[PDB]
């Protein structure tokens, strides 16, 4: 009884997906497929400084005024960057629905950079940077992509080196942009108190000229000792499968099983046919070593003996979790976004639920022993970590006899 | 039977030593379980009678037998807790099984 | 090859079964062969 | 014992693998030539 | 269709809605927030917070975890001074044994005194958690500090009072606090017939009207706690109206006239903000209104040398706000933020469990969203100015932490 | 901060993936 995710396509190849509900308030976002993967080490910054650079004005609507106006419906205005998407949504009213579109149509194209503000923005973008180092799992989970994808575009930030930072001119801004915005690499998504024609309307009023134009997973470590951090932080992955391989489901609810050190976190981050399947936890040094062990024989468990009942407890608590219609309209939309820029389509809950319910124990022992067992992982440790195993413990962690 | 169990009360003789029934049951991982569970004063008698116990069995002693612990006062106070422990213990056993 | 890897060494005990059986016959022909060279070292110089 | 019941699946085969190459070795260490005997191999 | 609200005859309030949604959310909504404490009990509702998964007379501890963990569901608590909401959510084929699991924790709880004596370091990590952030503890801070009694109390437990709370006061504090008539039974998803249903199973136990809370009293006050952040957090209020009276109304357009907090992820976004400005500073507008009485404010974070002034403009800004200098199109903007903060505030589903749970205990009926729309409107602009000359004038309370060598005083500000 | 560099490459011991994993 969820309603479909309607999808219409322009001439420019900008995909606008809609998903009308009740509820009286919408965001409308622009999904665009550009990240720090598209970036080619001599503007690793490029998204993130255009990301700030995008809510200071544009050649219509210049500087403030142009915040102003997102003020003056009471609207919300964000956006965000990660490694293969950018995102920029407004959270709004119903009625508002008009402007709003109109307001991300500067936002994607006729977007101004002012020199001045860039100085502004290179400041704001160095000092966070400055200050980035101090939340630890951001510098962990850094430290795991850049140790698990040596010498690849997905090594790198999002934020980039304070280098590029530094070093980095409208021009340079200006190629990213008029390089990675491209139409056909676009949705505009919308979802909650929407209409799906008058959305199509909107785009095709504005939005309308948009212009129409692998990775190696390097199993390994960094650990960066600093002893006088209280707290160490630790990550251990593997190669994950993509977005487009279905047994990430079954993987998911591999996740949902494991769900000893004061935090522990599993991800499966999926970019294009890769990623990251593992474990964070953040813990006090003398008890490191005591979780890798724990954690190793989790997993190996999964992959040696697996219940039948705790594959229903992670079915049932993925399918819980996977709700997430009607969860947030933020969260709504993200998912339309995402789901036109990777899948190609919007792959309703029916199809989630069947996919969760095909998964039994056999099916998860088989691909956690296809992606976890005798697997070389990707170890990043960050804090007092001299008590964390070097990699041939990990490594022999990874198997049984 | 009930006369027949204060024979048998009197023949194991933990009473001689000032000890009630739950003092004499072995620390397994719910006894133990079901003494931390007990307030603070049934705890400190619990430890003074044991500590009474081991000191005349040192000196190979008895009390007086005015002070042995007549059958019928003997209260079971550990026995009401460690129910529960073993309640709880299966519970969870069961949950395993299944 | 994969094959060998992923049937013979993937699980550990089949890893110790491939050992094992290899060890039941590496005997048999280093034995012989090493026997025979021996043999052949000292082709002339023998009980016979 | 359900839950038992499935593990033990799941550890039957390792499990008997291992005890297979123990025999395996057995009867290759103590030289059986009773067993080996039929065996292809001939100690002679 | 809508909510439904019977009111049952020993006083609890059922709400129901079927929206056939997939998964369905059941809260129960208690009028036992931190407030109806004094100072023998203090902290005794964080720990009745903290206890939600203690062994309960109908559920072992075990079953409690484990059956919730077992069909994927969620059981959670909300607090606020006032009101305490214990939430369940999860697969409609499994809320039947999610509301014996609530309505067990809500009705009969056990509070055996070893698994509180394992519970209280959970309550100082927790306390220790929470006030990782210094808008907590300024917070409670100016609680502390603007009222005497009610109020005053805090959210977190004090740090005497761990080790010292007892089974006996928890047990009093239920026993006082969580009956029939200050009880309301929301549920989202489901039909009101088995709520109605599951209210006769528990919920029948206590039928008084509670142990009723003093009368909050406000006191004044300026506290200024030296920590060295170098970021003085400095909260300034005043009395305000309270959640009913049209007044209030007013001080949460005055709010979002001021700014709330930024709408961008930074500037010119509040008469505040924007009152000259050539350094890294955060200014917005508190207001927290509670059944009895209401604070309202300002709030800024600012490096410590600027601490004074910026404190004084954004003063100076609300001066002019209590001359009259307001323009009606800014009035219409901060309407329009304030009604579209309400509505996507109730736009997600556990939100919209919460307000009509909210509303359930505070007023007993449901207020379609749109008419709040229509009363939002009819705060005018004179109401907001009314709202303001209240603040600058009433007796303020201030909260201060950071480097204060340069944080001016009430009797300077 | 922590992006201010790469993992220094250790192409010249890298050797010449799961395709290659089990040959490996």
């Amino acid at each position: 009884s969820v309603p479909e995710t309607q999808v219409s396509i322009l001439d420019n190849g900008l995909r606008v997906a809609s998903e009308q509900s009740s509820h009286a308030t919408c965001t409308v976002g622009v999904w665009i497929d550009a990240g720090s993967r598209y970036e080619t080490e001599k503007n690793n910054g490029a998204g993130y400084f255009l990301e700030h650079l995008a809510f200071k004005g544009t050649k219509n609507r210049p500087g403030n005024a142009l915040e102003k106006e997102v003020e003056s419906i009471g609207a919300h205005l964000n956006a965000y960057s990660t490694r293969e998407h950018t995102a920029y949504l407004i959270k709004a009213l119903s009625k508002d629905l008009p402007k709003v579109v109109e307001l991300l149509a500067d936002i994607v194209q006729n977007s101004s950079l002012e020199d001045s503000q860039i100085e502004k923005e290179r400041d704001v973008i160095l000092r966070e940077m400055q200050e980035n180092d101090a939340s630890m799992q951001n510098v962990v989970f850094d430290y795991l992509h850049a140790t698990a994808f040596q010498g690849t575009p997905l090594a790198q930030a999002v934020e980039g080196p304070s280098e590029n930072v530094r070093r980095l001119s409208r021009t340079d801004l200006t190629d990213y942009l008029n390089r990675h915005y491209k139409a056909p690499r676009m949705v505009l998504a919308a979802a909650g108190g929407v209409e799906h024609q008058q959305l199509l309307d909107l785009a095709q009023k504005h939005l309308s000229s948009v212009s129409r134009v692998p990775c190696r997973f390097t199993g390994s470590e960094i650990r960066h000792r600093d002893d006088a951090l209280p707290l160490a932080h630790v990550a251990i992955a593997v190669e994950g499968p993509g977005w487009a391989n279905p047994d990430n489901v079954t993987l998911q609810v591999a996740n949902a099983i494991i769900g000893l050190c004061q935090s522990f976190q599993t991800f499966n981050i999926s970019y294009s046919d890769t990623g990251l399947l593992g474990a964070h936890f953040v813990c006090d040094a003398m008890s490191i070593d005591d979780m890798v062990f724990f954690l190793q024989g989790q997993w190996m468990r999964l992959c040696t003996s697996a219940t039948e009942s705790e594959v229903t407890r992670g079915k049932n608590i993925l399918r819980n979790a996977l709700v997430s219609h009607l969860d947030g309209t933020t969260p709504v939309c993200e998912d339309i976004g995402r789901s036109l820029l990777t899948y190609g389509r919007r792959i309703p809950l029916a199809e989630w639920e069947s996919r969760i319910q095909e998964v039994d124990a056999q099916m998860l022992r088989d691909i956690c022993s296809k992606y976890f067992y005798d697997q070389c992982p990707a170890v990043a440790g960050y804090g007092p970590i001299e008590q964390l195993p070097d990699y041939n413990r990990i490594r022999s962690g990874m198997f049984w006899l | 039977l009930d006369g027949f169990r204060k024979w048998y009360y009197n023949a194991a003789g933990f009473n001689k030593l000032g000890l009630m029934r739950d003092d004499t049951l072995h620390e397994t991982e719910d006894v133990k379980e079901a003494i931390r569970r007990l307030p603070e004063d049934l705890y400190n008698d619990r430890m003074f009678r044991i500590k009474r116990a081991l000191d005349l069995t040192m000196r190979h002693q008895i009390l007086p037998k005015d002070q042995w612990t007549k059958y019928e006062e003997d209260k079971f106070y550990l026995e009401p807790y460690l129910k529960e422990v073993i309640r709880e213990r299966k519970e969870r056993e069961e949950w395993a099984k299944k | 090859p994969s094959r060998l890897y992923s049937l013979l060494f993937r699980r550990t005990s089949t890893f110790a079964l491939t050992i094992a059986v290899g060890a039941l016959f590496f005997e048999r022909a280093f034995d012989q062969g090493a026997d025979a060279i021996y043999e052949h070292i000292n082709e002339g110089k023998l009980w016979k | 014992g359900p839950r038992y019941r499935e593990l033990a699946r799941n550890w039957i085969p390792t499990a008997g693998m291992w005890g297979t190459v123990g025999a395996v070795g057995l009867v290759w260490a103590t030289d059986w030539r009773l067993i080996l005997d039929w065996v292809p191999y001939i100690n002679g | 269709q809508d909510l439904e609200f019977t009111k049952l005859p020993n006083g609890l309030v059922i709400a129901s809605l079927e929206n056939y949604a997939p998964l369905s959310r059941i809260g129960l909504f208690v009028k036992a927030g931190s407030r109806y404490e004094d100072s023998n009990n203090l902290g005794t509702s964080h720990l009745l917070r903290l206890a939600s998964s203690l062994t309960t007379k109908g559920a072992s501890s075990f079953k409690i975890t484990r059956g919730i963990e077992a069909v994927g569901g969620k059981l959670s608590v909300t607090a606020t001074r006032e009101n305490m909401a214990y939430t369940v959510e999860g697969i409609r084929s499994d809320i039947e044994i999610l509301m014996e699991f609530l309505l067990n924790v809500t009705t009969a709880p056990e509070f055996r005194r070893w698994e509180v004596a394992a519970l209280r370091s959970q309550l100082k990590i927790d306390k220790a958690v929470a006030f990782q952030n210094s808008q907590t503890r300024i917070i409670e801070n100016l609680h502390d500090v603007a009222y005497k009694n009610a109020l005053a109390n805090p959210l977190y437990c004090p740090d005497y009072r761990m080790g010292k709370i007892t089974s006996e006061e928890l047990h009093y504090f239920v026993q006082n606090h969580f009956t029939s008539a200050r009880m309301a039974l929301v549920g989202l998803g489901v039909s009101h017939s088995v709520l109605k249903q599951v209210a006769e199973q528990f919920l029948n136990m206590r039928g008084g009207l509670g142990l009723a809370g003093a009368k909050a009293k406000y006191r004044g006050g300026e506290i200024r706690e030296q920590n060295g952040d170098n970021l003085v957090h400095a909260a300034i209020v005043a009395e305000s109206a309270a959640i009913g009276n049209a007044e209030a109304n007013a001080f949460s357009v005055l709010q979002h006239l001021l700014g709330a907090g930024p709408h961008i992820k930074n500037n010119t976004t509040s008469l505040l903000s924007q009152s000259g400005s050539h350094q890294p500073f955060d200014v917005s507008a508190f207001n927290a209104s509670y059944s009895d009485s209401g604070l309202f404010g300002i709030y800024t974070i600012s490096q410590a040398a600027a601490a004074g002034e910026v404190i004084n403009a954004a003063y100076n800004q609300v001066k002019a706000v209590a001359q009259g200098n307001l323009s009606s199109a800014d009035v219409q903007a901060a309407k329009n933020k304030l009604k579209a903060g309400y509505l996507m505030s109730v736009e997600t589903s556990e939100g919209f469990l919460s307000e009509i749970g909210s509303q359930a205990l505070a007023a007993g009926s449901y207020m379609p969203p749109s008419t709040v729309l229509q009363q939002i409107d009819s705060v005018a602009d004179a109401d907001v100015v009314k709202a303001a000359k209240k603040f600058v004038s009433g007796k303020k309370s201030m909260a201060a932490s950071g480097n204060l060598g340069h944080t001016p005083f009430l009797d300077e500000l | 901060s922590h992006t201010d560099v790469k993992v220094p490459d250790f192409s010249d011991y890298r050797r010449a993936s799961k395709e290659s994993s089990e040959a490996r």
